[PDB]
């Protein structure tokens, strides 16, 4: 059993949903490392009957400024999916940047 | 019967930076919904490295064709088996970066 700190991590992402920066917490949870997701949009990663969803939720983020994803799959670097849900915020400036917290609801499956 | 394909341009990343509108009858999407991703973002886990190494050699095979076959995802979320046939352009006028050329076809893995 894993207590809530050590199931969530922090990533952020370029307007065109590429990962810019994630916390080392990923790689006990999922199995990459944060260099390695750099430059790969989030898109590269949702399982195929998650992504028309997903496509219509970043809609809602780019419109409302902040959502929360709902259950979806990220493909584990090691092949299978793990669960989670994302709460997503962009960062407009003077949009900048989206801010992820990401909690993992399940295994490697 | 006619093959269905459409035409694409690419980045040399891999980015849809043009998309002929035969897209839609082949895979569903409008052009629009393909424009700015990475042709990876629609790629089987399993075929998205085969994908991005494609793309990367294409660039070193001196303009000639580079085939690639890799399962694409429809707009109904499926599993279509593509055959994506590459080639760098670049105009010899100029100093400007070569981009991909892509014909991509529907056809069956047998
Ligand atoms: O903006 N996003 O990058 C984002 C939005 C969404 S969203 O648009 O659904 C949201 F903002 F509503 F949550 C969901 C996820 C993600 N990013 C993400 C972060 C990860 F650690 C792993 C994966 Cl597969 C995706």
């Amino acid at each position: 059993f894993k207590g809530l700190d050590s199931k969530t991590f922090l990533s952020e992402h370029s307007m065109d949903m590429k990962f810019t920066y994630c916390d080392d917490r990923i790689t006990e949870l999922i199995g990459y490392h944060p260099e390695e997701l750099l430059g790969r949009s989030a898109y590269e990663f949702y399982h195929a009957l998650d992504s028309e969803n997903m496509t219509k939720s970043h809609q809602n983020l780019c419109t409302k400024g902040q959502v929360v994803s709902g259950q979806y799959r990220m493909l584990a670097k090691h092949g299978g999916y793990v669960w989670l849900e994302t709460q997503g915020t962009v960062i407009y400036n003077p949009p900048q940047c989206i801010m992820c917290v990401n909690y993992v609801l399940s295994e490697i499956e | 019967c006619q093959p269905t394909r459409f035409i694409s341009r690419h980045n040399i990343e891999g980015i849809f930076t043009f998309v002929d509108h035969r897209c839609v009858a082949t895979v569903g999407y409008q052009p629009q919904e393909l424009l700015g991703k990475n042709i990876v973002e629609f790629c089987h886990p399993e075929d998205q490295q085969l994908l991005r190494d494609s793309f990367q050699q294409v660039v070193k095979l001196k303009g000639q064709v580079l085939s690639v076959m890799f399962r694409f995802r429809s707009k109904n979320q499926e599993w279509l088996w593509m055959r994506t046939s590459s080639f760098t352009f670049q105009n010899p006028y100029s100093d400007e970066i070569e981009y991909i050329i892509c014909t991509n076809t529907n056809v069956k893995n047998s």
